[PDB]
């Protein structure tokens, strides 16, 4: 029943390799959780880079 | 047949894939804090009641799913691997996450969960199956908290409840009189203008209590955490933070689809009151659905169960030989 | 607080100078009525889009617009707050002014800056150069960019993006079986789109295996409950981007015209920019047009030279990234024209 | 993928850059037997500082071989050093990397500024507190001020001691090395930290709400009160222990005062805080109690203790690691050997 609905879902769906690359998800080897902080590092040596 | 075991911090729900409902379910006495497993011992023997016990079974004749938290560590889950095959010797495992789980059973693959329980609450979005590792947040707040709560503010009422037994006693008092206000502030209101908002409990000693704002001041906590001294922010909030932490794109998606699973969202009314702050919180143009099946205290499991009998899955289990070639570390791919 | 407002010919991004993400994101329409409050009463409403390619094109809609940005989505007072706008590549001057103008006069901001967009796409990567390729609803372009400013001789402009490709997708959707040609079969298209279209590594190999099996076959649920299949189309589709001839279009695909771009700049810093391509936008969320991109620009580029596509998962947003960045950074603080610097110059003052 | 390797005085932190937690945590001990196999006790890890190359070879080698199970030669590493660590040194753990394991990239980060950036910073001060050593680290933009660092050997190891001491003086005899884990254990299960101390010792003479019960493995059962307290206290009193040094809140705020005026708000409004000891309840409200009395009424005091902390340190790593744009970082064995070992300076 329930069963059957989620089994059809369930076989029609992406690869978390597509999901990252149409920005769903993050990496793909980069810390999942943290990644806040890692895009907030990034955010910041781009922000200093910029400063300079 | 396939075993399925939601290793919870206060319940173990186990059973068979297959079954509306889980076969077993006991205290987990704690192996299990806060979601995370954190004596391997006391673990190995909880399962081994599970199999032994409870189900009457020779693991080694099923494969069986275990469930794991949000932000359980890889080295975590190896050790699970590990007891599972070295320890009980079963022909094939697999591990899921439960709030997924929880979202299975209600026939979607994309939405947020808020799976709380005894001893942890998580906000979990979720899209076509795979939770968004980044926007997941934990909360140390649930159940067990809910009811230490309960004690305090009765105490605090003229009835002293301080001892272990007397815990499980105002659980119960919890479980069976407590509701969430619709509004806090109006609802402390009529408990001040009346007493129709009060209730009474018999005691196991015939002594019979009355109780009153409390039954709606303890779980009134989950949005106001301060109440037991927490600076965290309220389910409805953190629900709320969850969403603006996900791709805006799939936003929508997710306040279209508010999975609520776990004992501590068995609260009347806490369905609506979701509905209500999300709904002060969201966009006004954006639809917003709080899904709470009556089913939900064991949604997690039989999302199990489903997932489990699904012919499609069976490619997924980690195999004894599978196992035996590339040790735990494969149950991570 | 600044506000940053990219107001794209699909989507109004907008938000506030420092965070992340925009606060708002909104369909760039105007049913009067604006954004999903259009959306909803769909019935009573006539939908028109004030930009078109790129470019402001009914300046009344467009202060319909903004009033509803300001006073709707952001819950703010114009007048309160510094405001930075984005533009298209190959915007005329005049229209910049008469941006300047409206932001001034109809809204009496402070002050206000206006960017190009595709720079504030390479500075959200933390570059000043390299060469963008920004791809949106309505219109692409290939932006090189030396130190911050663009080159704008070798900008290329290509009228083929997101509306274009989701056409394509109705047409030979319908070619399969299913009918879609209203307005609303079209946005349910978009959504097959977005959420089913890929760009192939190999367009002749794509097809051959979509010829051999139903592995490549992918399965969509209407609203109507009814529930279709789609194949090769959900490959064929971007592969537009590449091949614009498929939709009757004379003009080179995103690969050549990124190379010719290139190949249009002072050879010197050339090696700067195939090093550093960028992309940014909706139509660049494919999964594969990364690797696509890199494999052709390597078969069109020099042997001896290195070529990095890059395609933050953010990109969608990059451009208004950029700007929230810019906008923040203090040293920026003194670019912006001020309402004073407006009262003595005028609107030109932009320029 | 890379590997990171958190060297610490007391745990080994191993795993593979992409990962939320490290893989391996293990005793930084040789017994020859290494890590948790190896239960006579060797700690190769002294204060943070690498002081005997022959054991430390060995817990790499049980590093890469025995927990992480993986080929050195194939993945490159990043490992971890203290503040104020000597050129010699981790030319020593460079030479060893290259030579005694083959290993095709390497990189050193310095635990504290790997905290910092776990919190998604750049800029902030760290107060990085493990087993052995305890360091306040100012660090401006990616860069820690090297004059600025405050080094104190005073640190997990030795409120275990202390701990053992006083409740001794409470009757309970704790003395031998077994002796001293379990009390390790008591330390990491009851202790805390007082919002002030002086309080805290009055309510402990006024009641039994205080007191809490410890099963030791014998079954025997021990009941510990004030101590619960008194002995993280130390951190913020080290004449506890015979200390004339100042605590952690005091070398907080002079490292801050070291630091060129300019940036001091900066680093007010981000203490960041790692290490296992940094995990007692209430340390992060006392430490903003204090820097708050110290500080400027009119500064910012904000203190950051990410629940993740004990491991953020390796975080840090991971992330750092995992960066596209780092890979440009990494010394590789052509580099080394055109260059030798100095070129990781
Ligand atoms: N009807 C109810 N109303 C309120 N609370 C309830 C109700 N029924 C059960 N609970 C509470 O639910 C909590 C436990 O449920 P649950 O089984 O979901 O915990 P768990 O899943 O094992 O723990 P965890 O989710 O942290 O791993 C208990 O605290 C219990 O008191
Ligand atoms: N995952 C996806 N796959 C395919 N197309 C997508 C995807 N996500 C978004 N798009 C498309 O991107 C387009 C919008 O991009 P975006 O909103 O950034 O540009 P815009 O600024 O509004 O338009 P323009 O750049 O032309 O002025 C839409 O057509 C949308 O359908
Ligand atoms: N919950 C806790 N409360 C108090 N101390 C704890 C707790 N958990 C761990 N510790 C202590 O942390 C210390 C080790 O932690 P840590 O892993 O940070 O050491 P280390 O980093 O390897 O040493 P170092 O940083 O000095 O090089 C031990 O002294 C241990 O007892
Ligand atoms: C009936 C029942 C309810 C329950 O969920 O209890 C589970 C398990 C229980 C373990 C001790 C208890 C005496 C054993 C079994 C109780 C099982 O602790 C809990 O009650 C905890 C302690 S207080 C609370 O609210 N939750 C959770
Ligand atoms: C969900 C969404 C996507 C989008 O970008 O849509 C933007 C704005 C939108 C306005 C009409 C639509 C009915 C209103 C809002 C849809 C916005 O039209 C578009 O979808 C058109 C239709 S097909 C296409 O790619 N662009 C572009
Ligand atoms: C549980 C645990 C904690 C720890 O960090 O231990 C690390 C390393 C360990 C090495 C010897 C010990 C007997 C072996 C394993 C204990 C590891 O000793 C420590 O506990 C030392 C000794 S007492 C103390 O507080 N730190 C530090
Ligand atoms: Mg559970
Ligand atoms: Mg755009
Ligand atoms: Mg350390």
């Amino acid at each position: 029943e329930r069963k059957n609905v989620l089994q059809l879902k369930l076989q029609q769906r992406r690869t978390r390799e597509e999901l990252v690359s149409q920005g769903i998800m993050p990496p793909l080897k980069s810390p999942a959780a943290f990644h806040e902080q890692r895009r907030s590092l990034e955010r910041a040596r781009t922000e200093d880079y910029l400063k300079r | 047949t396939a075993l399925v075991c939601d290793n919870g911090s206060g319940l173990v729900k186990a059973g068979f894939a297959g079954d509306d409902a889980p076969r077993a379910v006991f205290p987990s006495i704690y192996p299990i804090e806060h979601g995370i497993i954190t004596n391997w011992d006391d673990m190995e023997k909880i399962w081994h009641h599970t199999f032994y016990n409870e189900l009457r079974v020779a693991p080694e004749e099923h494969p069986t799913l275990l469930t794991e938290a949000p932000l359980n560590p890889k080295a975590n889950r190896e050790k699970m691997t590990q007891i599972m095959f070295e320890t009980f010797n079963v022909p094939a495992m697999y591990v899921a996450i439960q709030a997924v789980l929880s979202l299975y059973a209600s026939g979607r693959t994309t939405g947020i969960v808020l799976d709380s329980g005894d001893g942890v609450t998580h906000n979990v979005p979720i899209y076509e199956g795979y939770a968004l590792p980044h926007a997941i947040m934990r909360l140390d707040l649930a159940g067990r908290d809910l009811t230490d709560y309960l004690m305090k503010i009765l105490t605090e009422r003229g009835y002293s409840f301080v001892t272990t037994a007397e815990r499980e006693i105002v659980r119960d008092i919890k479980e069976k009189l407590c509701y969430v206000a619709l509004d806090f502030e109006n609802e402390m209101a009529t408990a001040a203008s009346s007493s129709s908002l009060e209730k009474s409990y018999e005691l196991p000693d015939g002594q019979v209590i009355t109780i009153g704002n409390e039954r709606f001041r303890c779980p009134e906590t989950l949005f106001q955490p301060s109440f037991i001294g927490m600076e965290s922010a309220g389910i409805h909030e953190t629900t709320y933070n969850s969403i603006m932490k996900c791709d805006i794109d799939i936003r929508k998606d997710l306040y279209a689809n508010n999975v609520m699973s776990g004992g501590t969202t068995m609260y009347p009314g806490i369905a609506d009151r979701m509905q209500k702050e999300i709904t002060a919180l969201a966009p006004s143009t954006m639809k917003i659905k709080i899904i709470a099946p009556p089913e939900r205290k064991y949604s997690v499991w039989i999302g199990g169960s489903i997932l489990a009998s699904l012919s499609t899955f069976q490619q997924m289990w980690i195999t004894k030989q599978e196992y035996d070639e590339a040790g735990p570390s494969i149950v991570h791919r």
